């Protein structure tokens, strides 16, 4: 357990560049004392995480949430890079898993249904996952599917890398106290910290901490989230595909700003709540078949009111245009249904949302050879 | 089944409200129009605060003080500006300004009211808290041009798309410099000229950036076609009670879509992004964009 | 399943699936596995 | 009922007097009779 | 799809010029 002195950052324009030390690179990130700070002082608060009865350990890093995404995701190439070599697997494609974090109970048929298709979607494309840094609901789902990744594909495991706020960790405080590098940290899930309630997922392996200065105020990391997500998919030319399962406010967010920076979105219908009311708004403004022709903004706002309980009129107004912003664009969004469709409808969906993109070719054709779908390919090429 | 429920809608389709029963206690209709507290790019400047059953003029309120408040843009005078001294100038009738004619008549019934003390104009629509021209530049109507630029929402088989037995519309939007917020392009009436060449205008800059052969005269084909669908009061929050925007809206509607297609959407001027955006009653538009939204499709027997 | 009455299905799974298994047919057992058929929560008819 | 209450009050917004007939009741008497203003309320939707 | 287009255009069927612009 040896400490890093030097690190390999690639250059912004070639191959990769000089090996220089860490403490120069790490003066790029920073951290909130209190919320009123805005300059804010030198973070500190970065290196691996142990976990029990996991074998390997997993990187973190604290950054605020006005620092660069580009950063982050140097810090990503950088720890991949080091731990692997230099001519490590570069990803095909970015996947996405948001939604539900303690408001996830679904059916267990659909649960295992919804725990197949992300399982033989992802091992099939050697994806890069993201998700939430917590151990709570989907994320912990998504987890559990990626558990089994991590027991198979021979040397290289694809980085299932979580995005969580600073300030909701039960054990952020420990993370940051210290000499800027920690190897050997012991995350606690059980130990009871008094703030904070909710503890860091176990089976990903490198962690993004979002601070703004807040405590115990979930909702600051879905920008960087969609920013990182979107300087992933421009520096590696993968497509980005974000799926909605269940869900609720932020959920709403993380799919507002994915559509807002432009990444492809594919909704679960019957999943949930914020999924039915996304696919409920897609079908209403753009499906031409006839079972969407009484769909209407009263049944939606209705809808919108009983699954969110926004409290005041202005919120919920809020919720429902931030809705309606979603699926402004037709593109961007695919619409699974699950109780009406096929286990290898799903492949087709996400296939589609690959698709969707405007201008990388060549991994969504890599795309569509690992789903085994000549006639995207095809049809692609020949629209080409 | 589209098509039986097509023929089904066409061939379907003492006035008494029994709401009262269902409800108890009415709270009328949507009252009157009161502007928000803060005056938007003015540097933390508030206005008087009243509440909406105190607006209009028929009303008393001896406890009215409200706040003098001019932009300093509009205090320095641009070719666009009316002069600092109000008087010397003919309201409700067509005046010429520089040997320009501006319009400065009011859609409102009972007319504009001149004040004896400062010569300033008063508000017929109703107060605001707040004397002055603020970020407007001409004392009392200033008439501003909206371009509804409409066509038929359509999938790609090609079917005009249909929401509560009614056909859908679509029109262009521009995303706002000042407070971000979508809105029907269009602008003031610039000196010497009337409300088609500001209405067009303004569309080319806005939505179109301008400033194509024959995409050009496509375009033209567009504008041969255009339906003045209302002349309303703006519920725009830069009004004062010396300076109002009122406009006139002209809808453009596109029956085929060949010359709507045509249109390669980039926002140029006063606008950061522009977009095809579905009409609907729940849209969150700037001022009472709404109420022009409704005009058009009322006009045009649209969803809404 | 679609309309919410998934505690009805519970309840009546146990015996629906034994009778399935009574009287040899296979296809309404595999039917029956997937929607909650819990095969240790199985009753018998007569108490011994 | 909150919003399906509303509906109902979309439903009696629109409401026609389609006859005031006399009624042929058999409680009525020579100096007590029930006439009947009718009133429609037509779901199109 | 033509008796779609048909029945399309039997049902979608102070003037202003503003060619000027
Ligand atoms: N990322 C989170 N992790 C754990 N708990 C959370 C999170 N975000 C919110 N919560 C808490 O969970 C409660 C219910 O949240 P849900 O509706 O279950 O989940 P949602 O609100 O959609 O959370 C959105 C978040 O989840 C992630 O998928 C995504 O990154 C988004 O930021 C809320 O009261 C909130 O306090
Ligand atoms: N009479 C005037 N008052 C104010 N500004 C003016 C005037 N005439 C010209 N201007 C200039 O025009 C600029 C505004 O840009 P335009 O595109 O001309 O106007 P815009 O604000 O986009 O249109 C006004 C909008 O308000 C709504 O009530 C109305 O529907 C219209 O869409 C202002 O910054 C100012 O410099
Ligand atoms: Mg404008
Ligand atoms: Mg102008
Ligand atoms: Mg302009």
């Amino acid at each position: 357990s040896v400490a890093a002195k030097t690190l390999l950052i690639e250059n912004e324009d070639g191959k990769g560049s000089t090996r220089m030390e860490v403490q120069d690179f790490m003066k790029r990130f920073h951290m909130h004392a209190s919320e009123d700070d805005k300059t804010g002082s030198p973070s500190t608060a970065w290196g691996t995480l142990r976990f029990p009865t996991k074998e390997a350990t997993a990187p973190y890093l604290r950054l605020s949430v006005n620092d660069d995404p580009e950063d982050a995701l140097l810090f990503v190439k950088a720890m991949l890079a080091q731990k692997y070599g230099e001519t490590y697997d570069r990803p095909s494609l970015i996947l996405s898993v948001t939604g539900g974090a303690r408001n996830f109970t679904l059916p267990p048929r659909l649960e295992t249904a919804i725990a197949k298709g992300l399982r033989l979607a992802a091992q099939r494309t050697n994806a890069w996952v993201v998700t939430g840094g917590t151990n709570t609901g989907v994320m912990k789902l998504t987890g559990q599917i990626m558990e089994a990744l991590s027991k198979t594909q021979s040397h290289f495991i694809p980085p299932t890398i979580g995005i969580a706020t600073y300030g909701v960790i039960i054990g952020g405080d420990d993370m940051t106290r210290g000499e800027p590098p920690k190897i050997g940290l012991e995350y606690e899930m059980h130990k009871k910290d008094p703030p904070k309630t909710t503890p860091l997922d176990d089976n990903h392996n490198l962690f993004l901490l979002v601070d703004d200065g807040s405590t115990n105020k979930f909702g600051k990391e879905i920008k960087f989230r969609a920013a990182f997500e979107n300087a992933a998919g421009q520096a590696f030319a993968a497509p980005v595909v974000t799926i909605v399962v269940q869900g609720g406010p932020g959920t709403l967010g993380t799919a507002l700003q994915a559509v807002r920076q432009g990444t492809p979105i594919v909704v679960v219908d019957g999943s949930g709540l914020a999924a039915d009311v996304l696919a409920y708004a897609y079908n209403f403004m753009h499906n031409p078949l006839t079972r969407f022709k009484s769909y209407t903004i009263d049944d939606l706002r209705q809808k919108v009111a009983q699954t969110f309980n926004p409290k005041s009129s202005q919120q919920l107004t809020n919720l429902l245009d931030s809705a309606l912003e979603c699926v402004q664009d037709p593109n961007l969004v695919v619409v699974y249904s699950l109780q009406e469709s096929g286990i290898d409808e799903f492949d087709d969906c996400i296939l589609k949302a690959i698709f969707s993109s405007q201008g990388k070719l060549g991994n969504k054709l890599k795309q569509a050879m690992y789903f085994d779908q000549l006639d995207v390919a095809k049809r692609a090429l020949s629209e080409a | 089944i589209s098509f039986r429920f097509s023929l089904d809608q066409q061939a379907t389709k003492n006035r008494l409200n029994s709401a009262v029963a269902v409800h108890g206690h009415t709270a009328e209709a949507a009252e009157w129009y009161v502007p928000p507290e803060e005056y938007p790019k003015s540097g933390g400047v508030k206005r008087y605060l009243i509440d909406a059953s105190m607006v209009p003029l028929s009303i008393m309120c001896p406890s009215y003080d409200p706040v003098e408040y001019t932009h300093p843009s509009v205090a320095a005078q641009p070719v666009w500006a009316d002069p600092a001294d109000p008087r010397k100038i003919k309201f409700n009738v067509k005046d010429e300004v520089n040997g320009k004619v501006v319009d400065r008549t009011s859609c409102h019934p009972s007319g504009i009211s001149i004040d004896s003390n400062t010569g300033r104009p008063i508000n017929p629509w109703g107060r605001t808290g707040m004397t002055g021209r603020g970020l407007l530049g001409k004392w009392g109507v200033n008439q501003a041009a909206d371009t509804v630029v409409t066509r038929w929402k359509r999938s790609p088989d090609g079917s005009i798309l249909e929401r509560d037995g009614k056909k859908v519309l679509e029109f262009v939007a521009i995303q706002r410099q000042d407070n971000k917020m979508w809105a029907i392009p269009g602008g003031f009436v610039d000196n010497g000229e009337d409300v088609a060449l500001t209405s067009g205008r303004e569309f080319m800059e806005e939505a179109l950036g301008m400033g194509s052969a024959e995409s050009k005269d496509s375009l033209a084909a567009l504008f041969s076609s255009g339906t003045i669908v209302a002349r309303i009061y703006c519920e725009d929050p830069r009004n004062t009670d010396n300076a109002w925007v009122e406009t006139t809206c002209v809808n453009f509607h596109d029956e085929s879509g060949r010359h709507a297609a045509r249109l390669k959407l980039q926002g140029g001027d006063d606008a950061e992004h522009a977009r095809w955006m579905m009409v609907h009653g729940g849209l969150n538009l700037f001022a009472s964009h709404r109420t022009l939204l409704q005009h058009v499709t009322s006009a045009l027997n649209a969803y809404f | 399943s679609k309309n919410g009455q998934h505690n009805e299905i519970a309840a009546c799974i146990n015996d629906n699936l034994m009778a399935a298994m009574m009287h040899n047919k296979p296809h309404f057992v595999e039917l029956y596995l997937g929607f909650d058929a819990k095969i240790y929560e199985l009753k018998p008819s007569e108490e011994v």
